[PDB]
This record gives structure tokens, sequence and C-alpha cells, in this order.
RNA sequence: CCUACGCCGGCAGGCGCGGGUAACCCGUUGAACCCCAUUCGUGAUGGGGAUCGGGGAUUGCAAUUAUUCCCCAUGAACGA
């Protein structure tokens, strides 16, 4: 059967939101051995909502300037990073994954409308594929800038701020940011 | 690793406060004259463990790794691992330390100004040596 | 909000934006013909960590700055100023008694009374009350000098257009004004 | 075989470089 | 006896020469475990984990590997083995099985067994590249 | 400020890394280095030791991602 | 089945083949062995006190995988990143007095022979020893 | 109150760069009430939003 | 003049010895990142190597305002 990096299950995994529920395929048969495909996913419109989760979160980690085609760097990241959350939780991480991508996306964002020089924002809904990027945006990016100067190892910090995202911590930069823009969608309405 | 108990927690090899709790082949580089390569072939020749410290030596390994410093021909340390080749003076081939490093500096520079050289009155002003082109630079340091 | 204790430390500690904030307010100082040549009192508004005030101090001024964010304030307590700094939103208005302040002073600040996500009045109602309240807190004959940062010319316009509905008269001085690089616009008004 | 095996793999590579 | 076929990325050439055999794979005289990739070594055995080793019961399938890099010979040998099976059951035994294992490699990923449509392409003049060109200053 | 963390063992160091180490639910260099002020070069050593100790399982094992987990 | 050098882990049969070299002990040494550096496009010296042993073997299995590469090609292979200060890096050479004596301290050995064809290739006993210690280092694989 | 809700169009690109897809709006409470929706993104037919309330609509005229 | 191979050079380089007036000979054009182990452990530190002091070797009529390359020592700014 098909195993995660040899080992890690997939059918244990479990969606909650129905608004998500398509737009995040890790489940059946999008489950594969390594996050590296090396197929195109940004053909054309919507593709990139098939490809694997994991992937995503592989080629949204090389984001930096200097990192900027070292992908094997990135799925040892990721392998270390799922053996640190199942050293501290036990569980599947992917399930921590899906709750931490679940638990981090945007509700309502703002977006300027006017002209230019009219800064009057109008808070609008956000769009669940949308949700799903941001969500991967900010979960790498809390993973970059607690990464920069400190003794822990990138998957370190990136395991951990996924577990702190995974259980809505306030010590998630993810899940700040996310109350932020949550918090000026009550602003702007 | 172990806790040795014989921890200097400050070295003072050759008028330098060397923080001795860093690694060995790393705190030699700390004094001037003395660099990483040079240090590394030192130790080679000193017979001290890389995997150690440098709080953690005995005296007795101070004291040949300074006979070394100073006898570098003496200990297989040979013509180009030196600070200087050919001096002015005697030509000898003989590494120099951060208080004569200092001191032969000023010696050469002394020297090219009382030489009245197209060297000697750059050092004196202070400005690049080499031919640099300055028509951008010149920049942190000048007034 | 914008800033952060890390950005406004970066900001404060970077010697590019030390230098250009410096010349800046030095040429601020400059097109200010009334505290030029002159002793005088003043208010910097929207004053960061202090780097336009401490050059105010050079002169010899006494001086207010206010601004909005906490972090660019509590970074400037450590640069050892001479000024009272206020945490204060410069689109609510000047909060001195008519007639105070000889003269007002503004480097890279006002371009954000244009933006409109702090409060829920329209950028509009905040610029008519920041000129409005600026031209009573200054005395008669006052000069105000802002350099500022314009997205396009109709916020160019509309700043002109608050300046001179509330009394201001005066015009727009453009240094280096062929490279888009390196061009800055600066505000010289005086009040009536 | 082998040496034979080669010659087709290096047969293979030429006509991938002329495609 | 024989089936002799190929798998073409970039530049990576991957001859494969597969008769009655063993189950022998030897990759220019080496394992699948043996190519310092090794991470990618799973994609390197998702021939024989999604198909089984059983089905690779008798086959001798010899690689030899040209040009490339080395994540591009990867999926060259991949590729090579996988077109290899498929070609070998199809010569010598039944069309059912092996539209069947086309089927199993197809519907997991097409790239198992289809060539890529791009390369790094040829350069129309004026640029680095193709696409991005030179910059220029203005004032 | 400065992290000049801990270059050498000391005795309250020891006594915490041969101790409180085994119930962690995650034994990495990086944790062991960065709770008790200690340089990853120490606590690599040290986890080493801890191999030598036959305490602690080693699951992981790369250049520079070595991971321990506690036992049982 | 007579088990082949390239079956096994490489690098680990290059520090076993380290080991064999060390046991052997009969090799004329140089004496710049504490000196030097691999070439000009590396900063620090190496840690290893045994690197000239553990090169010496990697050079016979490099012989081994091709013959018919003299000095300038032993150059070749170890080359690396030459780190031109602020100017960009690039690729720079191996060192040629050094793999040059190394092929000639194992040509001391009968472990390295010249030929007609100008190169340097490996000897009869040289493929006997690596065939030796692979199926050694193979028992050490297909075993452990 | 939290309103999850189906997608039945995407109108145009409202907004001054083309950055606001226009979205017909079916309930999930299975309520026929269809309100036309703004999001920011890619949405194609047959999605599910997660509308913050709906009271507050998009602009009719 | 592109080089292979051998010898002598701790490193730049010399000396002998062929092919190549050219998909052939350099050439299977044997590369870098990458990878796997080692060491370092968040600070101006081994990051960054500038800025220089001694030499050494080539290019050439001619290197002084450092031609270039190499070997010690020097280690500023720089905290995104």
């Amino acid at each position: 059967d098909i195993k995660l990096f040899g080992k890690w299950s997939t059918d244990d995994v479990q969606i909650n939101d129905i608004s998500l529920q398509d737009y995040i395929a890790v489940k059946e048969k999008y489950a594969k051995y390594l996050p590296h495909s090396a197929g195109r996913y940004a053909a054309k419109r919507f593709r990139k909502a098939q490809c694997p989760i994991v992937e995503r979160l592989t080629n949204s980690m090389m984001m930096h300037g200097r990192n900027n085609g070292k992908k094997l760097m990135t799925v040892r990241i990721v392998k270390h990073a799922f053996e640190i959350i199942h050293l501290l939780t036990g569980e599947n991480p992917l399930q921590v994954l899906v709750n931490a991508i679940i638990n981090s996306g945007p509700r309502e964002d703002s977006t300027r409308i006017g002209r230019a020089g009219t800064v009057r924002r109008q808070a609008v809904d956000v769009s669940p594929l949308r949700r799903v990027n941001q969500a991967i945006w900010l979960l790498c990016t809390g993973a970059r800038e607690a990464a920069f100067r400190n003794i822990k190892t990138i998957a370190e910090c990136l395991a951990d701020e996924l577990i702190n995202a995974a259980k809505g911590s306030s010590n998630s930069y993810a899940i700040k940011k996310k109350d932020e823009l949550e918090r000026v969608a009550k602003s702007n309405r | 690793l172990v806790i040795p108990e014989k921890f200097q927690h400050i070295l003072r090899v050759l008028n330098t406060n060397i923080d001795g709790r860093r690694k060995i082949a790393f705190a030699i580089t700390a004094i001037k004259g003395v660099g990483r390569r040079y240090a590394h072939v030192v130790l080679r020749k000193a017979d001290i463990d890389l995997t150690k410290r440098a709080g953690e030596l005995t005296e007795d390994e101070v004291e040949r790794v300074i006979t070394i410093m100073q006898n570098p021909r003496q200990y297989k340390i040979p013509d180009w691992f030196l600070n200087r080749q050919k001096d002015v003076k005697d030509g000898k081939y003989s590494q120099v330390l951060a208080n004569g490093l200092d001191n032969k500096l000023r010696e050469d520079l002394e020297r090219l100004k009382k030489i009245r050289a197209h060297r000697g009155l750059r050092h004196f002003w202070g400005l690049r040596v080499r031919g640099q082109h300055t028509k951008t630079t010149g920049r942190r340091g000048r007034t | 909000l914008f800033y952060d204790e890390t950005e406004a430390r970066k900001y404060v500690r970077n010697s590019r934006m030390i230098d250009i904030q410096t010349r800046m307010a030095g040429r601020a100082l400059e097109l200010l013909y009334l505290p030029e040549n002159k002793p005088c009192y003043l208010l910097d508004i929207g004053c960061g960590t202090g780097l336009s005030g401490s050059y105010l101090s050079d002169e010899g001024h006494y001086w207010v700055g206010l601004d909005i964010s906490p972090a660019m304030l509590d970074e400037a307590v450590d640069r050892e100023i001479e000024g009272d700094l206020l945490l204060g939103d410069m689109g609510q208005g000047i909060p001195f008694k008519p007639g105070t302040f000889d003269g007002c002073i503004s480097i890279s600040a006002v371009q954000w009374l244009c933006n409109a996500n702090k409060k829920s009045e329209n950028p509009a109602k905040r610029l008519y009350c920041f000129f409005a309240s600026l031209f009573s807190v200054l005395v008669r004959g006052s000069r105000a000098v802002l350099q500022l940062y314009p997205e396009n010319s109709e916020q160019l316009e509309l700043i002109t257009t608050q300046a001179t509905k509330a009394g201001f008269s005066g015009g727009m001085v453009v240094d280096y004004p062929n490279s888009a690089k390196a061009k800055k616009f600066y505000l010289c008004l005086f009040s009536g | 075989a082998a040496a034979a095996a080669a010659a087709a793999a290096a047969a293979a590579a030429a006509a991938a470089a002329a495609a | 006896q024989s089936v002799q076929v190929f798998g073409r990325k970039k530049t990576a050439t991957a001859v494969a020469h597969c008769k009655r055999g063993n189950g022998l794979i030897k990759v220019n005289g080496r394992p699948l475990e043996m190519i310092e990739p090794r991470t990618l070594q799973y994609k390197l055995l998702e021939p024989v984990l999604l198909l089984g080793k059983e089905r690779f019961a008798g086959v001798d399938i010899r690689v030899r590997v040209k040009g490339g890099g080395h994540v591009a010979q990867i999926y060259a040998i991949r590729q090579s083995i996988s077109k290899a099976l498929v070609a070998y059951y199809q010569k010598y035994v039944d069309e059912a099985s092996k539209k069947e294992i086309k089927d199993i490699l197809i519907q997991y990923d097409r790239t198992l067994l289809v060539a890529d449509p791009r390369r790094c392409e040829s350069k129309k003049f004026g640029g680095p590249g193709a696409r991005a060109r030179y910059q220029k200053s203005y004032r | 400020d400065k992290l000049n963390n801990l270059v050498l063992f000391d005795k309250a160091t020891y006594d915490k890394l041969c101790k409180e180490v085994p119930n962690y639910k995650l034994i990495t260099p990086a944790v062991v280095s960065e709770r008790l002020k200690i340089r990853g070069s120490l606590a690599r050593a040290a986890l080493q030791e801890l191999l030598s100790k036959g305490l602690i399982k080693l699951v992981s094992k790369h250049r520079a991602q070595v991971i321990y987990t506690r036992n049982t | 089945p007579g088990v082949t050098v390239k079956d096994v882990n490489q690098q680990e049969f290059v520090r076993a083949l380290a080991a064999f070299l060390k046991k052997s002990g009969k090799l004329k040494v140089p004496e710049w062995v504490d000196t030097v550096k691999l070439a000009k496009h590396k900063e620090l010296a190496p840690y290893d006190e045994n690197w000239f042993y553990t090169r010496a073997a990697s050079t016979a299995r490099h012989l081994y995988l091709r013959g018919g590469a003299g000095v300038g090609s032993m150059t070749k292979i170890y080359g690396g990143r030459q780190r031109n200060g602020v100017m960009p890096s690039h690729f720079s050479r191996g060192s040629k007095s050094v793999a040059r004596r190394v092929l000639q301290a194992l040509e001391g050995l009968k472990m390295v022979e010249k030929d007609q064809d100008g190169g340097r290739k490996l000897t009869p006993q040289g493929q006997r020893d690596l065939d030796r210690i692979a199926g050694q280092v193979a028992a050490a694989n297909k075993k452990h | 109150p939290i309103k999850l809700a189906r997608v039945t169009k995407v109108l145009g690109r409202t907004g001054s760069q083309g950055q606001c897809t226009q979205v017909r709006v079916e309930f999930m409470d299975d309520t026929s009430r269809s309100i036309i929706r703004n999001v920011k993104g890619p949405v194609r037919e047959g999605d599910v939003l997660t509308l913050l309330e709906s009271e507050r609509e998009a602009r009719r005229l």
C-alpha cells in the first residue's frame, strides 16, 4: 500500500471544514510516498488545488532567496518536522498539519476599494483556495522568521509552529496574523 | 564530554587575554600574527588533539606550543607559514607576533617615510595603496 | 498599525535612514524662514524615534514631538532627547491652545493622512482636522514645513487644497525633481 | 551482450540529442 | 527474448534492456539504493512498491544512464523501468495485464510512462535567456 | 542579547542532562541545547554520549539532524 | 556471484579501505602530510590526521571506476568551488604534486600500474584486493 | 453567526485591478436566499465560502 | 595554442614527451551547487572577508599607483 515516507498513514486523516474539504487533497488517491512530485501543477487555473498538501508545504518553503532551487533540504526539513511532531504529540502528524491549515486561514479580508487615494477599505469574504494558500504562507513565514537567528533547526521551528497553530496558540505567528486580519475585518466591514 | 577540573577561564598567552573556553584551533587565531591555518599547522606539530578546547590543556602543552611557536623552523613549520619571510635587516625566515607585528608594521612605515617613496606618503596620509578605483568609494572614514 | 519594536529599532539603527532623515530635516529647517536665523518653539509632527527632533535641538530649539506609534516612541526614549514625546494621532487634531508654537515641522509623515486604515472618519475629514487645528495652534505668521511622500498628483492637490481652505498660504518645493528615485517634496506654508 | 546494450543506450542518447 | 526501450527527461537518457531473467536490476552495475540523491530513492522505488516485487519475478533489467542531472536521471530511471516492464508484458505476455498495470501507473501518476513536454529552450536575441531581457536606466 | 551558551558541563547542568532528558517526548540536540543554555556542539556530543549511555533510543541520524527519543 | 565494488555503499567502502590501508602499514609516506590542503580552492586544513590514507583509498577506487585517467584527470576529479573573495566563485582544480605523489606511493605497493596508454590504471593485484575488501564490506552490508 | 455557503457563479471582476471575483451565493442551510457577494481570489463554479455574516451584502445597483 | 601523459615543485609554476589546423585530439567535455558523515552552536564568533604588512611564481621591452595568481598575518562595516 501507499504510506508517506515509508511509514506515515493517511487513511486516519479527517477534514473538519466542508468549506476547505476539497481544496486539500490528502485522503485517498493524493497520498504519495514523497512530496517531491516534479510535475506541472501551475499549468492552468485551480490545478494547484489537486496537488498534494505536503508538496505545497515543500514548494512554499524554498521561498527565500538563497534556497530557491534546493528542494532536497526542504524535503528533509519536512521529514524531520513530521518526526518531531510525531514525538511531541504521538498522533499522525498529517492530522496536525490539516488542523493547522484549517485553523490558520483568514475568514474575512480587507480590500482597498475606491480610487488611488481613497483608502476606504471594505472587509469581504475569503475565497477558500486563497484561504488555503494564505494559511500555507503564514505557516511557512512563521517557520522562517522564528528560525532566522537561533540554535533551532528550521525543521524544529516549522514543527513547533505547526503544533502551536494546530492547537490555536497565542504563540503562533500564523494565528497572530489570522487574528490581526480578523480584527481588521471588524474595523473596515 | 567530561568536566575538566583545571579549567582556566582566562588564558594569557603573549600579552593577550584569550577566551579559554573557545576551541583551541580557533582561540589561538584571536591574537594578532596567528590566523587559522597557522595555528592548525602548529597543533599538528604541537601534538594536541583538536577535540579538546583551549581551557582543557596542561601548561606543558602550553609551553611546548609557545616553544614551537617562537621556534618555527626547528619544529617543521617551514618557510611559507611564516608572517615575515625576508626582513629588511636580516632576511631571516621568522614568525612575528602581536607586539612585534605592530612594531614591524610601524618599522616599515617609518622606513618608507624616511625613504620618501610613493608608498610612504600614502601611509603617512592614510589612503589606499594598491591603486584602487575611488570614483565611487572612499566613503566611510573620510573627513 | 504598521511598526513594531523590531522594525522601529531596525529603522532607527539603519545608517542610511539616519543620513537621509538628517538631510531632509536640515533642508526643512533651511526652508523654515521663521526658525531660520531665529530662536523658536516647535512642534515635530510624526516625530518617530526623534531623528528629526535631535536636529531641532542642534540649532537650540525647544520642541514637542507627536507620533502614533508606541514602538517608535519607546526607541526615542533611549536616545537622550531633550523634546517632549507624546503618543498621538495627528488626524484627530493638534491638542495645544491657540498660538502655542512658533513653527511646525514634519519629516516623512503626513502622507499617512491619505490612508483610511486607522480610523473611520474619511481621510478627507482627518486632513481637514489636521490643517484647521494646526493653523490654530500656530502663532500668527507661523510656519509649517512638511517633507512628505505623495503616491500621485491627486494626493498632492488634495493636501494643497486642504491646507489652502484651513488658511495657509505658500507652496511646494521639489528638490532634485528630474530623479524620481531621489526627488523630495516639501510643503512650505505660513499661517495668517 | 553488455557491449551491445551500451551501444544501444548510446544510440538512444544520440537520438534524444537530435530531437 | 528481449525488449529494448528508453526514458527521456530534459537531457537524461535511460536505456533499458530487459529479458527473461531472475529479477535482476542493474543501473550500470549498481542497485536502486546506491544513487546518492537518496530521498528520491522512494520515487526510484515507485515501480516496485506500487506493483509488488512478485510481478518483477523473472526479468533481467539492465539500465544504462546518459547525460542529464541527478534528479533528471532519477526520473529517467523511474521512467525507463516502468516503460520497460510495460513493454515486456506487452510483447511477451497478454494485453490485459499490461493494460491493467498501465492503469495502475497512470492513475497514480501519468509522468511515470509519458514524457515531459518541456525543456530548457533556446534563445531569441536580446537578453540572458529567452524570456527575461536586459535592464536599463532613466534620468 | 548574548547567546553565549555554556560550552562545558557543570554540576547542575549534568544533574539535568543525565536526569531530565529521558522525560521529554522528543529528544533533539536543539531542544536540549535550548532549554538549558548549552551550545549545539556540547549538546550534540552529549547526545552521542547518551547513545553511549544506552538510556535513549536513536530514531533518525543525518548530517545535521539526529533525532533521539525517550524510552518507553 | 563475484561481488562488485560498485554494488556497495561507496563511502563506507572508502572508510573501510582507509582502515585497510592503515592496517597494512607499508607505503612510502611523504613529509607534507601534516602541512597542506588538498588544493587552492579550500580555506582551512583537513581535520583528519590520516587524510593521506583515505585519499589514497579513494584515489585507488577512482582508478577502479575508470582506466585511462592521468594525474591531470586526478587533479580534475578532486576539484571544487574557489570563493574569489567578493568576486564570484569559480571551479578550481586539485593540486598536481600531491595527487601525483599519492599515485606514486600506491605505485610503490604495486597497486597502480603505468600503461602504454599514457595514464595509470589499477593492477590485477589491485582489483583482486578491491574485490576481496568489497566482499568484506558486502558481508558487512547484506549480513549486518 | 458563522455561515457556510454554496457558490453558484462568477459574474465579473469588480474592483480597480480585476481583484474581486463576483459570486452568486446559495446557502448551505438549504434556504434559497441567493445573495450575490464579492470574494478575493480564485473561485470556480461549485465552490463553498465561509460568509462571516449574511446581513452585510455586496452592492446591488 | 587547446591540451593529455610522465618527472620536479608545501601553492602558484617549470622540464621532457604526443594528438589536434580540428563532432575526431583536449572529449566520455569526469563541474558547481546538491548529497552523506565530521566540527562549530547564535556572539561580530570560525559569518563577512574588505582594509594591509612580509614574501613566492608567472605574463611580458616595461608591474613602481599593489598586472595577475599563490602562501602567512590583519580582521573593519554589516544584526535584513
